[PDB]
């Protein structure tokens, strides 16, 4: 023996720089699109058989991303939306092949993600028709990974949410929050992931935002944002991205309240009291921490991001009652206010946060 | 690139040339001609290049296939999709392209029903492209192929519609057929004055796609159904187009004609539905009058308005084929009134100019497929319009409508025939036969009942037609070739005439000849040559052959004829034609005797070789080398059957010493053997006075002196001719040296041994009707002593006969045998008793009715003969034999016989059977006798009584012979033998009791001599081989090399154990033979490889031929033998070698080259190892060739020592020395590994 | 269990649509030579007798896909000896299986527009073992492409000093004496071998082919009077090319003193019917209109064969 099947691994990846030398050929991809189509013969001939075989490019190898690869090859140039068409039909053959593939055995959990590289290349209705064919095709019962391609799954919606009028978001408000439930669950990934379906919710707008939140998820998150330093670990920069993706999530409700208030919410300040403790529970930690220089960025990250709750602490001060508190939040509060009046003294920044929240923590 | 107007048109052109040199370059091309597809689509402009690049496009119609890359096509069919999408560059293309568009659709459609696999893509692309041949047939303007292209898409659809299981619903191609049923409507009804007409002839081929489409697929029952309903709501649109028909009656009278003809190419649309079985022509009768209303012209010209409606209609062909049309509407509509006095009507125009000879072709089809008069009268009232088409010098127009009249007359036996080909190839004789050439091709499709009585006239036409079809020389090809499939149907006694005819065309060929002719007779003769099938046609083959000896004359394009008609002799070869080669090679002898008589010329040095060279052509055209000699026995026989006046005499003394060492006294003896020079003079008055001074002039005539035997032998060729032209000639071949008419019958039994000559003559050829001269001769031998005497041999010559074909006219032959044996026999029916056995044995073979009157000829010797002793009884076992006819019930009459002529019984019983079941005369006769025993063990409940204890033998000799006859098999007979032990008890071995090798053990005795009984071995060896019958020549001629390896006296003659094979032997003790050449071409070690390296069949008996090659210093007495053996062996059977092959080793390694005997090792250790069935086989050859030399070293050293001449037996001691150190280059374990993996075990 | 062929095509479905993209062809033994341990590394363990990835599985053809690969990007001179000392370890090793059938012919192909492409001497050193593995009993279409085997050789075998050309003086036509060839491809595989004829002049041609498997392309061509009709408009310029044979027979046997025809009169019998319709090949209609090609068979590629005709009456005469 020479070498072992990872010397297939060095041909896969050789693959992908044939992949590769394909996408160091030129600029609009008409003729990747017809490698797409070619990729289509494939992507339909796969479900064809409908007898214990699968998509044979995702069952070659794992690492070997050739159906990102091409699709990136398919980034080449916008000419003109039909590339975005054209492995629609390589993309829900194959899609209803690994929902052909159901309960996810050995080999159908790395098509969702070859389905959200498909979902992110280049759709104009090829993620739209998609979602129509989704709309007919969808199962979600899923499980630990499986809750990061759900993630995926939305991943799609708001990159579907992109164009012109977003063209498909009222029928993305059709598919809610009905199968959303399913936090207080998988891992720090998945909790990431969770983050992701909560950018989901920082997404999903008017339409159906001022119906599905109702402020009754975002105390379900402030139960994540309880889980997500509990229910796992190893979450150092992920529930740092997760409170930052938190405070665009928390902030996605900043022009929506204010156009005609309608927000749906009943526990109007449950989840803002416990998560700007949580905000302490890191960023006075990190004030606790209390550098000047960043490390590299992982002190501006979160400084950034307390910046960013200095918003969030300009936020529901400015419309809801604050100290209306019970518990020692409030206390935790003026430890709120310690973590303020040293960021605010040390954010040589943004003066109209720095002054609402030198009177809202105060 | 560089691509001016005048830069890529003409760049196309090579291109086109690599298109016509091959496809399929590096791919390159493919993206360049998809870019100039785009060029294409770019092109709008360079009007005189835009049809200079569809010149490309004719290559590009060309290039369509399915012989190209599955990416590189497809990518562009999308791309041809997206520009058949946009399409209005091409729906506004000037001309050619526009055209070529249609192909290019079609070039797409049909490359696409190749399997390239982009399923539901292309039927995306389907639909885009219907959807844009709908947008085409909105944009209406001038064409039909675009629609027709669309409506080969529309069948193609139809194809998508019917193809598993779909009932012809939810077709876009029919949902846009329904868009256009409305949109006609939108362009009949309301609205539509303005540009709508070419929209309406679309429309007309818009219904008229799915009405085509509905005549096209294989339908069925209610998935059929919305396949009819292509037409069915449509037929009230018709209702309604034909009311627009109407509405466009209401016409400006402004060159709307062709749209009106458009209207009527709708009308025949909705006809040509109606064409077809189904949907009520009471709806079609209607549009059969508005078809009528056309023209309507001649008897009314009713109104004005229906005046000038029908005179621009009338324009200028076109409507005379809608008049022809309305032939074929009244032909679907079954309104025969209606349709006659219409076609009375078009009677009535009948001469339009040139356009009536397309209006007659349904006219001839109206009264004809209707049948609506007498079907003999119907062809007539078609010859009277015919003779006004032979009238009309129908240059090709009604031409092809008597072309199209063949085929449509299809009721008619023979005479009809014989009138209408008067017509026809008179005027094909004149002029035009280029169509009539089609019109004789479309003869041989109309002839499947023709010429029954009166074909003197009909072949004589198609004889001197084909005579004719030289003038052109195109058709002459094809005349008698399309008669190859129509003389089938003939007879060979007016054929011959016909044929003789065609001597006589062909004499007319021949005279009529400077070099054009007789290329085309050489394809007349090619003609012929396909004709086969029948011995007057092999004889006008022989006359072919007579043309090809006119073809080895002439020369010039002969003898470019002459392989060409001996491969058309090839093409007539469906085996190895040496039968018909027979008589006619003394006709081409005859030739040859012209030849002979074309020797006038002092050649003496020439002709000398140039006959000979003439006689190697043929020759060489019968494809061998050794006929030199073998054609020469015949020939020779021709030279005597040739008068020989002066020219043929001098020829065959000098062709003869060019043939052989045979001068005019050598071949003289070989004139004089064999006989046929005296048997096929049978020319009694003239030629043989003239003969035997001929024979004076060969041999200085001594005519008494000859062999009677051979006289007699000539007795049996004589009785060949049947008989009186014999028996007139017989007595003259009698009164010769002594002998007399029916005389001498002591010396007819010689000639009735010779008729075991003659049977032996009927062992190796077969020249089938001997046989049947045989039982006339037996008829003569009845005639000569009526002898049972000879019916011992006779009968076992005719039993020898009996299956050498089992052709029937021998089993009337043998039925004639049986009334020999019930001539010779009358008296006794002694030796009945043992042919009871050969009728046994001849009716096994029988399945023939006339064989069962035998048998009843056999019963009526149950009468006849007397009904008897044992002859009558002991034959009832075998003789139930079928039971199929009332041979049932003169088995009946045989079980009268078994029962009415007739424990310890049945102890008996299995006695009678078992003797029975060892005497495996007939294998059915025991495999009967077995089945016989399998219900007589059924009479058990006793044999268990008989299985008391020691199981009382005879029981035993039941169950010896049961397993003894069982030592292998017949094939039924094996699974017969299973019921011999089973039906019986195991036996356990409780009364199971008790010279082959004495023989064997003299074999090595045998082998020592090679001399003493080493002849009991190879000749009896061959006499086994005798019957290889008789394939190859070689496979016959071995034993007559075996008669050049034939000597040593008496003991011989005491080996005559088939003494008819000592007899054949005797037989072959006359014949010389023996000219299988050799060599060594040696490649030794090779051979060494080569003893099994060569593909193991025979190829260790090519390794002992080459062995036989290395034979050559051995012990030269019967090396030559053993040499003539490896003339017999390259061919004979496997089993032949190995009766050799010990005293090869024996002869060869008395002394042979010390370090080669190296090589016979060679041969051993190789022919082991590597290898391991073949092999195994030859394995168990060198296994007893060992064995021998033992044994024969044991003969040795037995003499050695029981010697007290022993001086070179001490160099045969020294030998005896070598031969056991050649078997110490062996031992043994090697031998013996190998044994073990052989066939095993014990050695 | 139904992506056999179709999801294999997509290989050189990538690889040809960006060959169709841009600029220069360094492409060629870029992606391959990445690609090339894919098949033939992953067959080069050679487990006696039987290569890793050749001898398991059949579908081991991406050397046809490398053959694609080098009818990829065509400058100038790099996949080859990319391939070359892989070669001389795969292809050089794992092609003598002797029996090799499923694609044995892209074997040989793919060493074949190797040699098409361009260079001189290492696929020079390659026909050696063409010359060491052949047969005489190959499959149709193993037959078929070795006669394309020598003929992508033979410019290389022509070059100057022609370099292999009397390598094969042996394995001549004797090569094309395994006659009996298949339908009319397999004719036409005699057609492209008339068409390999063209080079390596005339001095010892009765050892190497003495016009006798030529006189069994004659004997093609004797049926070919009347043997083919419309895949006549291939094998009607294959008797065309045909009259070139009498014509290489008119500058071999009419060019000093042989005539080379014993036992082949009869087969110029119907050549000289073939020479009779040799002008007479496109004369069924004869009209003045052409679209790109037609009349010129029987005329210009007659005018040097009438001329043939005349010079199939020079060595023997009319």
């Amino acid at each position: 023996m020479a070498g072992t099947s990872a010397p297939g691994s060095k041909r896969r990846s050789e693959p992908p720089a044939p992949r590769p030398g394909p996408p160091p050929g030129t600029g609009h991809p008409p003729s990747k699109r017809a490698r797409g189509f070619s990729a289509a013969a494939a992507p339909d001939p796969d479900d064809p058989f409908g007898a214990h075989g699968d998509f044979t490019a995702d069952d070659l190898e794992e690492l070997d991303t050739l159906a990102s690869q091409a699709l990136s090859q398919c980034p080449a140039a916008a000419r003109d939306v039909s590339s975005d068409h054209k492995v629609h039909r390589l993309l829900d053959g194959m899609s209803k092949n690994p929902s052909g593939k159901n309960r996810e055995t050995v080999p159908i959990k790395d098509n969702f993600e070859l389905e959200v590289l498909q979902a992110q290349y280049k759709e104009l209705k090829e993620k739209m028709k998609v979602m129509e064919e989704e709309v007919l095709i969808k199962n979600g019962e899923i499980k630990i990974l499986r809750d990061s391609l759900h993630q995926t799954e939305s991943v799609l919606e708001e990159q579907r949410r992109s164009h012109f009028l977003l063209e498909q978001e009222k029928t993305q408000a059709l598919s809610d929050k009905e199968k959303e439930f399913s936090k207080k669950l998988q891992s720090l990934q998945s909790e990431l992931q969770f983050k992701d379906a909560e950018m989901n919710e920082l997404r999903t707008k008017l339409q159906t935002s001022e119906r599905a939140n109702k402020l009754a998820a975002p105390s379900v998150s402030h139960v994540s944002p309880r889980k997500n330093p509990s229910v796992v670990i190893k979450p150092e920069a992920c529930s740092p991205q997760f409170g930052k993706t938190s405070f665009p999530t928390k902030e996605s409700f900043s022009a929506n309240m204010s156009l005609p208030h309608p927000c749906q919410t009943e526990s109007g300040y449950k989840p803002l009291v416990g998560r700007e403790d949580s905000k302490p529970h890191s960023l006075r930690g990190d004030s606790i921490k209390q550098e000047e220089a960043q490390k590299s960025f992982v002190d501006s990250w979160r400084q950034r991001s307390n910046t960013q709750g200095s918003i969030l602490i300009n936020l529901l001060l400015k419309q809801p009652l604050i100290p209306g508190s019970s518990l020692s939040l409030c206390h935790l509060l003026s430890s709120s206010s310690e973590s303020p009046a040293g960021t605010p003294l040390q954010p040589p920044g943004f003066g109209s946060t720095l002054a609402g929240m030198s009177g809202l923590r105060t | 690139h560089a691509v001016e107007w005048p830069v890529v048109m003409s760049r196309f052109l090579s291109q086109l040339d690599e298109h016509m040199g091959y496809l399929q370059s590096a791919p390159l091309q493919l993206m360049s001609m998809q870019n100039l597809e785009f060029i294409e689509v770019t092109l709008l402009m360079v009007l005189t290049r835009i049809i200079a690049i569809v010149f490309f496009r004719r290559q590009e119609l060309l290039l369509w296939q399915i012989g190209c890359v599955l990416l590189e096509y497809g990518s562009p069919k999308i791309k041809s999709l997206a520009i058949s999408f946009l399409t209005e560059l091409f729906q506004l293309g000037g001309l050619p392209a526009q055209p070529a568009s249609t192909f290019f659709s079609s070039f797409l459609e049909l490359l696409k029903h190749l399997v390239e696999m982009d399923t539901d893509q292309l039927k995306l692309y389907e639909e885009p492209l219907s959807k844009l041949i709908k947008t085409l047939f909105p944009f209406e303007a001038e064409a039909y192929r675009n629609i027709e292209p669309v409506y080969l898409n529309m069948l193609l659809e139809k194809l998508c519609v019917m193809f598993e299981d779909g009932v012809l619903m939810r077709l876009k191609s029919d949902l846009l057929k329904a868009a256009l049923c409305h949109l006609l409507q939108y362009f009949l009804k309301f609205v539509p004055a303005g540009y709508e007409s070419a929209l309406q002839v679309r429309k007309v081929y818009v219904r008229n796609i799915c009405k085509a489409l509905l005549d096209v697929l294989g339908i069925e029952v209610d998935a059929e159904y919305l396949l009819g309903p292509l037409y069915a709501a449509l037929k009230m649109e018709s209702m309604e187009i034909i009311e627009e028909i109407q509405c466009q009656t209401q016409q400006e009278n402004l060159s709307s004609n062709s749209d009106g003809i458009s209207p009527k190419r709708r009308r025949l649309s909705s006809s040509l539905n109606p064409s077809k079985r189904a949907p009520k022509q009471t709806e079609e009768i209607k549009h059969v009058d508005m078809n009528q209303k056309s023209i309507l012209w001649s008897a009314l010209k009713q109104k004005a308005e229906s005046l000038q409606i029908s005179l621009e209609y009338s324009g200028l062909k076109n409507p005379v084929i809608e008049m022809l049309e309305g032939i074929a509407v009244v032909l679907q509509l079954t309104a025969l009134c209606t349709v006659h006095c219409s076609h009375q009507n078009m009677n009535c125009r009948t001469f339009k100019d040139c356009q009536h000879k397309s209006k007659k072709k349904p006219s001839v089809v109206i009264t004809w497929m209707s049948l609506d008069f007498y079907t003999k009268v119907l062809k007539s009232c078609r010859s009277l319009l015919e003779s006004v088409q032979k009238l009309d010098l129908e240059a090709t127009i009604d031409k092809v409508v008597k072309i199209y009249d063949a085929l449509i007359y299809m009721q008619v036996n023979s005479s009809f025939e014989d009138h209408i080909l008067e017509d026809l190839c008179g005027m094909l004789s004149l002029p035009w036969i280029y169509s009539h050439s089609d019109d004789g091709c479309l003869k041989l499709t109309t002839f499947a009942a023709n010429l029954l009585t009166l074909s003197c006239r009909i072949s004589d036409s198609y004889s001197p037609q084909a005579q004719s079809r030289c003038v052109f020389l195109l058709t002459l090809f094809p005349r008698r070739i399309f008669l190859e499939w129509r003389t089938a149907v003939y007879n060979w006694a007016l054929q011959s005439s016909h044929e003789v005819i065609r001597a006589s065309c062909v004499s007319g060929f021949f005279i009529l000849l400077q070099q054009q002719n007789s290329c085309n007779r050489v394809p007349k003769i090619l003609i012929d040559k396909v004709k086969d099938d029948s011995d007057i046609v092999k004889k006008e083959f022989a006359s072919i052959l007579g043309q090809l000896v006119c073809t080895l004359h002439g020369m010039f394009y002969l003898t470019s004829s002459l392989t060409e008609p001996f491969s058309e002799h090839g093409h007539v070869d469906l085996f190895c034609r040496n039968l018909k080669a027979t008589s006619q090679h003394e006709c081409s002898s005859s030739q040859l005797k012209a030849s002979v008589c074309k020797p006038f010329l002092f050649l003496l040095k020439k002709k000398i070789p140039s006959p000979v060279k003439l006689a190697f052509i043929d020759n060489l055209h019968h494809l061998c080398k050794h006929l030199d000699f073998r054609e020469d026995e015949t020939d020779v026989k021709a030279v005597l059957g040739t008068l020989l006046n002066l020219m043929e005499d001098p020829d065959k003394d000098v062709r003869v010493a060019f043939s052989g060492n045979i001068k005019h006294i050598l071949e003289s003896l070989d004139s004089e053997d064999g006989f046929i020079k005296e048997l096929f003079v049978l020319r009694m008055k003239e030629a043989y006075t003239h003969a035997q001074i001929s024979r004076n002039n060969e041999l200085k005539d001594t005519l008494i002196l000859t062999t009677g035997d051979i006289g007699r032998a000539a007795k049996g060729d004589l009785v060949p001719f049947a008989l009186l032209h014999l028996l007139h000639c017989l007595l003259s071949k009698s009164a010769s040296v002594s002998g007399a008419a029916y005389t001498e019958i002591r010396a007819l039994v010689a000639a009735k041994s010779v008729k075991l000559q003659s049977f032996f003559s009927q062992y190796k050829k077969p020249i089938c009707q001997f046989l049947v001269e045989s039982l006339h001769s037996s008829q003569m031998t009845a005639l000569p002593n009526t002898p049972c005497q000879n019916a011992d041999v006779r009968k076992q010559d005719v039993a020898h006969q009996r299956e050498m074909a089992l052709n029937t006219l021998s089993e009337i032959a043998n039925v004639f045998d049986f009334p020999d044996l019930n001539r010779f026999l009358t008296r006794t029916l002694q030796v009945l008793l043992p042919d009871l056995a050969a009728k046994a044995s001849p009716a096994a073979s029988a399945l023939i009715r006339t064989l069962g009157k035998q048998l009843n000829v056999n019963r009526r010797e149950i009468l006849i003969n007397n009904f008897k002793y044992i002859f009558s009884h002991l034959v009832c076992s075998c003789s139930k034999d079928e039971l199929e006819r009332a041979l049932h019930y003169l088995k009946n009459e045989t079980e009268i016989e078994l029962g009415s002529l007739l424990a310890s019984s049945d102890d008996p019983y299995q006695g009678p059977r078992d003797i029975i079941s060892p005497e495996l005369m007939a294998d059915y006769l025991q495999p009967k006798l077995l089945g016989i025993l399998a219900f007589f063990n059924m009479q058990l409940l006793s044999s268990s009584v008989g299985i008391e204890d020691k199981k009382m033998a005879l029981n035993s000799l039941m169950s010896l012979m049961k397993l003894m006859g069982p030592k292998h098999v017949s094939s039924v007979r094996v699974k017969m033998m299973t019921t011999l032990r089973t039906g019986l008890r195991f036996k356990d071995d409780f009364p199971e009791l008790c010279f082959v090798t004495g023989v064997e053990d003299s074999s090595f005795a045998y082998g020592l001599l090679m001399e003493l009984t080493r002849a009991y071995l190879a000749y009896a060896d061959n006499s086994r081989a005798q019957d290889s019958a008789a394939y190859a020549i070689q496979e016959l001629l071995s034993i007559y090399d075996c008669r050049e390896m034939e000597t040593n006296g008496p003991g011989h003659q005491l080996w005559r154990r088939f003494p008819e094979h000592v007899r054949e032997i005797l037989e072959p003790h006359l014949n010389t033979r023996y000219k299988s050449s050799q060599k060594s071409t040696d490649w030794s070690g090779v051979k060494k490889p080569i003893y099994l390296s060569k593909l193991g069949s025979n190829f260790a008996e090519w390794s002992a031929s080459w062995a036989g090659y290395l034979i050559t210093k051995v012990r030269h007495d019967l090396a030559s033998k053993i040499f003539t053996c490896c003339s017999i062996m390259m061919k004979h059977d496997f089993k032949v070698t190995i009766y050799l092959l010990p005293h090869i080793l024996v002869y060869v390694l008395l002394g042979c080259n010390q370090e080669d005997q190296q090589e016979v090792y060679a041969e051993i250790m190789a022919v082991l190892k590597h290898d391991d069935d073949l092999c195994q086989l030859s394995t168990q050859t060198v296994f007893s060739m060992l064995d021998h030399l033992t044994q024969w070293a044991r003969h040795k050293f037995q003499a050695l020592k029981a010697e007290k001449d022993s001086m070179v037996s001490t160099v045969d001691y020294e030998d005896y020395q070598s031969v056991t150190r050649f078997l110490d280059l062996i031992p043994q374990d090697t031998l013996a590994v190998a044994s073990f993996r052989s066939k095993a075990y014990t050695r």
